[PDB]
RNA sequence: UGCUCGC
């Protein structure tokens, strides 16, 4: 018969087998750059609409020193129905 | 108890202080033993409130004064708070309104400090 | 000093929502894991 | 209990319910059948609809939408035997008003 | 100092029903939010006023008035600019304990930003020489129940010159 | 009426129950509790407490009889009270 | 006997007994008569006000031995039950407090 | 009933509404009909009529 | 203004009983009650000297709603 | 010992069918019901 | 759990 056990199995159970080390090359570390590169450039394209902040506080004479500008893309409305119109 | 706006209005110290003279007069004039018992936290909050905006000279303010200080104000431009703060400090001194009141730089004008002292002494 | 929290709200049930549970939630729900199959123990105490 | 050597309490059956229904006394119904036989208050979370304890969600691992609820000790015993097979009743609670 | 609208439901038992309404429902509301601070609003002082009044139902539970009252009250939440007139009720050696008067001993300045002579040392010596100023600088809740305070905030004191006092 | 408003003489069995009624509880509570219950929570479907017997499992009062309507207390009081004026705004 | 039969639907309560019934023309219509071993036994909680302070009272001062008295008392402040078949009852009537 | 060796129960209800509902809305004196056909079923019987 | 203008025996029963809850948890008394120690009792006369503080909130079925009060409605 | 007067005299004394342990000097009710 | 009863 089954022996009794005292405490639960470990939550993270060992393994003998290791995941294989990562392919090297010059390849693979352009690929990472690159899609580290498109990371860090695709938050700052205007495609990437930030969550709108409300709720200020005050207004202030630094309002306009402070004001964020960023230039918006104009979408195609030749090819995009009305109803997306603002 | 979901509160609708924590911003809905500032308002200066002059406000406040009538509201807890009227609050103190009416807890005098309706004073209640158990209602007191209860909770003292309110007569202690509103005491030390009290006793601290005496301490200011929040004293000596009409609501007539005050509009007439907005009114006042108003041709300068200035941002509610900057009126706020001088209305709450009631600076006597030009150098309160040269450094410890922000936004200093291009609004003083070394010649606007002289009406904003005569103002806010009348 | 001192956060307002409330004591006690009257509050109504409206609604009962029927569901299942995943294997993941009943973890999260369950505080402890039955893994021993007797119910005492060996002592004449027979503590559980 | 049951019995009168166990000390027990008379039943109100079915029938009786089904008479005080037609009578239209919904707070003596409520008395009878709740408050007098199986009150209890229970910790409910409002994030998850399950049933907590001491003010306390060990499922979401908080404290700010438990609530307490009047509820009937065999409609807990209920929701609880329900929960144990896979039929997860989720209590979206609200204001009385 | 800024007003907050509110929206709660109060409990009037039947024993202050010869009372009126508006007096009972203003005194329980300053009763409830007396010297009490409420997350990301701050620390409530008293009720200003009350706005909406809708029915009052009386439920087949407790029995007693039950009234949803619309209100204005006053909470103490500086603009993260705002000037303040404190005393120094106490120092630390890893920044000064100053108090507004006699309204909550929770300002606590560090000191790291005025002129390089900062230090102290246990003796409640304030500053090195060459009614006391803050400006609030940003605001902080947290919560307190989390088994089966919540304001502080930091305070600036810059080069402001202090003709009166050093 | 009952039998024959919904177009269909649905009779009183447990079939015809089903098809009247939407409130689970009930429908466990009669007849076939397990199969009714699995097959809520397979559906999903949320079940309110309009009905008397889901009122009178959650200890809550009924909506017929004397629940039917609310009480309202005719106290002394003034509804929209005068507003204290804003002074600085 | 399961749970919604016979733990939702219905279910047993206390305050309640169970006679056997005999016939009294003397009484009225919407009048039933309790035996004294019954009425000691099934006890119903009246508030303290302003009107029923003074049969409060006595009733306290009886006792649970005399039939018409209480049983139990339970104070507004805290919700500790006092039993008054022990203690001075008089003292317990003397602080019957509102509520 | 017919008192020969029946047993009924007696509940007291512990709320002041409850006891409120039971004096008005099953009063013996406001249930002198029944509701099936009105007609009444509180009246004389034997040792009564003879 | 468009329900029966007779008080039924529900919000009959409904309204005494919140009455005696009230009076029993020291409500003040509007009829001078002369050594009735029974809430109930205290409730009936309040009700036929017509002097409750209680307004009936009649809802209609759709959500529309109507205030009548207890000496507006007739008693039988 | 009592929670009122502070006294040790606990005892257990059913009235009518009901188990309760209650203070034997004041009449306090410890506990009730089993 | 069984069973004899009480209407
Ligand atoms: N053979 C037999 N079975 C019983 C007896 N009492 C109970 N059972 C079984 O147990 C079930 C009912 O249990 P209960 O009578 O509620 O047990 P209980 O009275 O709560 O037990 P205690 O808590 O010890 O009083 C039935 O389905 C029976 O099969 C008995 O005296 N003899
Ligand atoms: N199985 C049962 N279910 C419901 N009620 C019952 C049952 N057995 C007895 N009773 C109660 O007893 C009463 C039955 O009496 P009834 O049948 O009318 O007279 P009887 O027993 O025929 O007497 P006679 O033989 O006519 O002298 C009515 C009912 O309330
Ligand atoms: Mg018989
Ligand atoms: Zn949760």
């Amino acid at each position: 018969l089954p022996d009794v056990v005292l405490k639960p199995p470990p939550l993270f159970p060992d393994t003998d087998y290791k995941p294989v080390p990562l392919k090297t090359g010059e390849g693979e570390e352009y690929m990472l750059a690159l899609k580290q590169e498109l990371r860090e450039t695709m938050k700052r394209m205007p495609y990437f609409i930030e969550t709108p902040e409300e709720r200020q506080d005050i207004e202030r004479y630094s309002k306009r020193y402070m004001k964020v500008y960023k230039e918006e893309w104009i979408p195609d409305w030749r090819r995009l129905p009305r109803e997306m119109m603002p | 108890m979901e509160v609708k706006d924590a911003n809905s209005a500032l308002l200066s110290n002059y406000e406040v202080f009538q509201l807890l003279t009227d609050l103190k007069e009416q807890r005098k004039e309706s004073g209640k033993n158990k209602h007191s018992s209860g909770q003292q936290n309110l007569n202690t909050i509103t005491y030390e409130t009290l006793k601290y905006i005496s301490k200011t000279p929040c004293r000596h303010q009409s609501p007539e004064i005050v509009r007439e200080f907005l009114t006042a104000l108003k041709s300068h431009k200035l941002t509610k708070a900057e009126k706020l703060q001088l209305l709450n400090h009631r600076p006597v001194t030009a150098v309160e309104i040269q450094l410890m009141v922000e936004e200093s730089e291009e609004r003083l004008t070394e010649e606007q400090i002289e009406a904003l002292l005569h103002t806010v002494t009348s | 000093k001192e956060q307002f929290r409330e004591t006690d709200v009257a509050k109504k049930i409206s609604h009962i929502c029927f569901g299942m549970k995943s294997p993941e939630e009943m973890r999260q729900q369950a505080h402890i894991q039955v893994v021993s199959k007797n119910l005492y123990s060996q002592d004449n105490q027979h503590a559980p | 209990t049951e019995g009168r050597s166990r000390d027990g309490g008379l039943r109100l059956g079915e029938m009786e319910r089904d008479c005080l229904i037609g009578y239209g006394a919904s707070m003596l119904l409520l008395e009878r059948l709740m408050i007098s036989s199986d009150a209890f208050e229970v910790d409910v979370c409002g994030q998850c609809g399950l049933l907590g304890y001491s003010g306390w969600c060990h499922y979401c691992k908080s404290s700010c939408h438990v609530s307490s609820l009047r509820i009937p000790y065999a409609c807990k015993l209920l929701f609880q035997e329900l929960q144990s097979m896979n039929i997860i009743p989720r209590l979206k609670l609200s204001k009385y008003n | 100092f800024v007003l907050v609208e509110m929206v709660d439901t109060v409990r009037i038992p039947p024993w202050q029903f010869e009372r009126k309404l508006n007096d009972s429902i203003a005194e329980e509301l300053n009763k409830k939010l007396a010297n009490k601070v409420v997350y990301n609003v701050g620390l409530c002082i008293c009720l200003f006023d009350i706005t909406k009044l809708e029915d009052a139902y009386v439920f087949p539970g407790d029995g007693a008035s039950h009234t949803k009252v619309h209100f204005r009250c006053v909470v103490f939440h500086p603009f993260l600019d705002e000037i303040l007139i404190g005393k120094i009720k106490g120092c630390s050696p890893e920044g000064v304990h100053v108090s507004l008067g006699f309204f909550d001993d929770i300002l606590i300045p560090p000191e790291s930003l005025q002129q390089p002579a900062k230090f102290d040392e246990a003796e409640q010596v304030w500053v090195w020489e060459y009614g006391e100023e803050i400006r609030f600088r940003v605001v902080d809740e947290s919560f307190v129940d989390t088994s089966p305070y919540t304001l502080v905030g930091s305070i600036s004191e810059p080069g402001l010159g202090l003709l009166s006092w050093w | 009426d009952l039998m024959t408003y919904k177009g269909e003489v649905l009779g009183i069995t447990r079939f015809g129950l089903a098809k009247m009624k939407e409130s689970v509880l009930m429908l466990a509570s009669f007849e076939k509790t397990a199969d009714h219950l699995f097959d809520a929570a397979y559906f999903g479907q949320k079940d309110s407490v309009c009905g008397v017997s889901e009122c009178i499992i959650m200890g809550i009062p009924m909506n017929i009889g004397t629940g039917l309507f609310k009480l309202l207390h005719k106290a002394d009081r003034d509804p929209n009270p005068p507003k204290r004026p804003l002074i600085f705004d | 006997q399961g749970r919604f039969r016979g733990n939702l639907s219905g279910k047993r309560v206390d305050f309640s007994g169970r006679t056997v019934i005999s016939p009294d023309p003397n009484l009225r219509i919407d009048e039933v008569a309790v035996p004294v071993h019954v009425a000691k036994i099934l006890t119903f909680p009246e508030k303290v006000n302003k009107a029923n302070i003074n049969f409060l009272r006595k009733l306290v001062q009886n006792g649970p031995e005399v039939h018409p008295g209480a049983n139990f008392i339970q104070q507004r402040h805290t919700q500790m039950k006092r039993f008054l078949k022990y203690g001075n009852r008089e003292k317990m009537a003397q602080e019957l407090k509102y509520g | 009933a017919d008192f020969d060796g029946d047993e009924m129960n007696l509940h007291l209800p512990q709320t002041e509404e409850a006891k409120a509902e039971a004096l008005v809305l099953m009063g013996t004196k406001a249930n002198l009909v029944t509701p099936r056909n009105g007609e009444p079923l509180i009246a004389a019987i034997q040792d009564f009529l003879t | 203004r468009i329900t029966t203008p007779y008080m039924t025996k529900y919000e009959r029963a409904r309204v005494l009983g919140t009455r005696a809850l009230q009076i029993a948890m020291c409500a003040p008394v509007m009829v001078e009650l002369e050594g009735e120690t029974d809430p109930l009792l205290i409730a009936m006369k309040e009700l036929k000297a017509r002097k409750i503080p209680i307004i009936i909130r009649r809802y209609l079925p759709d959500g529309s709603y109507e205030d009548w009060g207890v000496d507006e409605l007739i008693i039988t | 010992r009592c929670p009122d007067c502070g006294s040790t005299e606990l005892v257990e004394d059913s009235h009518y069918s009901q188990s309760q342990l209650v203070c034997s000097d004041c009449g306090c009710v410890v506990t009730e019901g089993v």
